[PDB]
RNA sequence: GUUAUCCGGAAUGAUUGGGCGUAAAGCGUCUGUAGGUGGCUUUUUAAGUCCGCCGUCAAAUCCCAGGGCUCAACCCUGGACAGGCGGUGGAAACUACCAAGCUGGAGUACGGUAGGGGCAGAGGGAAUUUCCGGUGGAGCGGUGAAAUGCGUAGAGAUCGGAAAGAACACCAACGGCGAAAGCACUCUGCUGGGCCGACACUGACACUGAGAGACGAAAGCUAGGGGAGCGAAUGGGAUUAGAUACCCCAGUAGUCCUAGCCGUAAACGAUGGAUACUAGGCGCUGUGCGUAUCGACCCGUGCAGUGUUGUAGCUAACGCGUUAAGUAUCCC
């Protein structure tokens, strides 16, 4: 499940992000948003390198 | 598994019988199968059975030795790559070399299979040296 | 350095074979002028007073050339044809003076391996 | 203490000897500074058997046949197939000295460094050429190369060994 | 003969052909763009690759064979392998391509699990110093030995009372975690990362990473707090020929915190990362299965990580050795 992986990561920066936020010092989870964000950006190479119209897809849903 | 499936069987075997073990085992793809093809029918290497573990052919093959001695085997192995990943070699049928004048083999992809410098040198066709042995 | 562009970039190059004679610098051996004929001592293991002439040369450089052979005619203003070859004794003298050419005459009286310094035949 | 040695040296014909190199090699004590020599021998005869052998000793003739004595209980025999040159090229280094040997045309004779052409030249080859590649030593760059020649294999026995009848060779 | 220039020797710029623990050399570590390399099966085109044929790469030179100068040098006649590029006809194993599946690589979902991972908030008690009281009266402190200091204005010692900042004893282990630097008084909150199982899912999404970006002990600097101890500089005493020093007594910046900058360390495992393979013994940590009881043990094990001796192999040697400095492949 790829788009369960995708949406998952951008939930997970969502709440990672609101925690980083409002906090602005921990230097632990700067790693965990930016391992998050990798990892989902080599997930979007991948499905743009299957497809047009689905990733096409992946972009208008978030 | 890692970037060589050819370096896979290979260093399989330098490392299988530096350590003096007569056995090994290893994936059978299609490549894999034809070199254990083209090497059990050329005396370096005893016998070669398919079989499966979970439902994975594998290949265990098994070396040669000789009796009691300070190594069971005198004849050490030598094997070597020479096409590597990244550094395709190409010969003609003039360039294909006879090993050691012919005492090793340097097995090599033809448009026909993979043969010898002996099925390669017949044909005249020339093409990717795999590795030699020797 | 892989086969794979470390070096299909560039390995990286040696110099040159670096020129042991600054000057001379077209080719083999070059015309002086004398301006010092001074005497100077080699390094700490050897004791002698060696005689070099520190000549200005007719291709821009000024430079400190030994003299050989024992006897010597060199004064000042003289003009000499220096070549090449470290003498090592000497800090900085890098060159000789051929012996038998231009203004600078053969060693006296010397009957063994006379090319080197310029002497014609006796007998 | 019979004397004289005269049977007992065995006149070495079987066997003819040579130094590669006697160098002085010497030790300090309380005393001072006192040296021994170390001279390297290899012996064999031109049929085909050859080996190394060092020593020391305080004089240099006991120094030479000490090592000698140490040689002729090491020898090998030389695969040398054909017409007094070698089966196949090789290489095999020992400790830092790599040595290439390559088999030759009969019309050549022994072109290597100092070690390797002495124990090639005792060794009774006439057909070879040896580049080095390492070190400037003369020990472990000779028993580099009888280390290159134990290695070796003629045709007749890796067409035992792998079992194929017999073809590809012109003699 | 000397000199100069060039190549060799020189594997001393390395594709053939080198190295990076300690000899010159691994970025401090990590994320990741470009780019490089890449799992298996089946099918398609042939760009690479290979084979045939054809065109051309002037002549001279070099190579072979003849011939001519009395020979040679030199001249002449004929021939051609290489090898380059192009046209054209074939092959499809490998790289690439087209399409379709696959799962062990990689992830995710789930259930557990261990942790000084990070940050924030609360709370803690020894100890030290200072102050305030009661006592008592001559030294206390310090040293190799002394002295400066402090002390009759009552020191130190002892008991009580506050306040202050900073660090957190035993536990502490050849232990756990982090990418490294680092991280240990406890508790809470948010949150990273790891490990293990079932097929639960996708189907190669992988590795490395130029330039780039982040973090990065300590000392340093800007701004504001705070300041007990320790303590560069400084000052005094001592030792000393001399002492700007080691010793001692005071002691400022600093040390701590907030917000930044700086970006270096023996940032060390003196060892870049990743995958696959190659004896064992003795351990530790985390989980999993079976035995044993039915419950804690306890034995073997499946893995992952951490350590110590050690076979093979490598190494100049010392040593390293499944966490290689082994065998190979890739990338910087």
């Amino acid at each position: 499940s790829v788009e369960f992986q995708v949406f998952c990561f951008t939930n997970k920066i969502r709440r990672l992000t609101l925690h980083l936020e409002l906090h602005k010092k921990d230097y632990s989870s700067q790693r965990g948003l930016r391992k998050t964000l990798g990892k989902r950006q080599r997930l979007l190479a991948y499905l743009l390198k299957i497809n047009g119209v689905r990733y096409k897809e992946l972009i208008s849903k978030l | 598994m890692g970037k060589d499936t050819i370096a896979d069987i290979i260093t399989c075997i330098r490392n299988a019988d530096m350590n003096r073990k007569g056995t090994v085992r290893i994936v059978s793809t299609n490549i894999t199968e034809n070199i254990v093809k083209i090497l059990l029918r050329e005396g370096f290497i005893e016998n070669a059975r398919k079989h499966q573990e979970r439902n994975k052919y594998f290949l265990v093959l098994t070396l040669r030795h000789r009796r009691n001695k300070k190594g069971p085997y005198l004849n050490t192995f030598h094997l070597k790559r020479v096409s590597r990943p990244g550094l395709r070699i190409y010969s003609n049928y003039q360039r294909i070399p006879r090993i050691l004048g012919g005492m090793g083999i340097a097995i090599l992809s033809t448009s026909r299979g993979i043969m010898t410098d002996r099925e390669a040198r017949l044909e005249g066709i020339g093409g990717e040296i795999l590795c030699y042995i020797w | 350095m892989p086969t794979i562009k470390q070096l299909i970039r560039n390995t990286r190059q040696p110099i040159r074979n670096v020129t042991k004679s600054p000057a001379l610098r077209g080719c083999p051996q070059r015309r002086g002028t004398c301006t010092r004929v001074y005497t100077i001592t080699p390094k700490k293991p050897n004791s002698a007073l060696r005689k070099v002439a520190r000549v200005r040369l007719t291709s821009g450089f000024e430079i400190t050339a030994y003299i050989p052979g024992i006897g010597h005619n060199l004064q000042e203003h003289s003009v000499v044809l220096v070549r090449g070859g470290r003498v090592k004794d000497l800090p900085g003298v890098r060159y000789h003076i051929v012996r038998g050419t231009l203004d600078a005459v053969g060693v006296k009286d010397r009957q063994q391996g006379r090319s080197k310094y310029g002497v014609k035949k006796p007998k | 203490g019979f004397g004289s040695k005269s049977k007992k040296e065995k006149i070495r014909d079987g066997f003819e000897e040579n130094v590669v190199q006697v160098r002085r090699v010497t030790k300090v004590v309380k005393g001072g500074k006192h040296m021994r020599f170390r001279a390297i021998v290899v012996v064999g005869d031109k049929k085909g058997q050859v080996g190394v052998g060092v020593g020391k000793a305080k004089e240099v003739v006991s120094a030479v046949q000490k090592a000698a004595v140490d040689a002729r209980r090491n020898i090998i025999t030389v695969p040398m197939t054909k017409y007094l040159t070698f089966p196949h090229r090789n290489e095999a280094d020992y400790g830092a000295a790599r040595v290439m040997l390559r088999p030759a045309a009969p019309g050549t004779g022994v072109i290597a460094g100092g070690a390797v052409r002495t124990v090639l030249e005792m060794a009774g080859v006439e057909n070879a050429l040896g580049k080095q590649l390492g070190s400037n030593n003369a020990l472990n760059n000779a028993r580099a190369t009888i280390v290159a020649v134990q290695t070796m294999r003629q045709f007749s026995d890796v067409a035992r060994d792998r079992g194929i009848p017999m073809e590809e060779l012109w003699k």
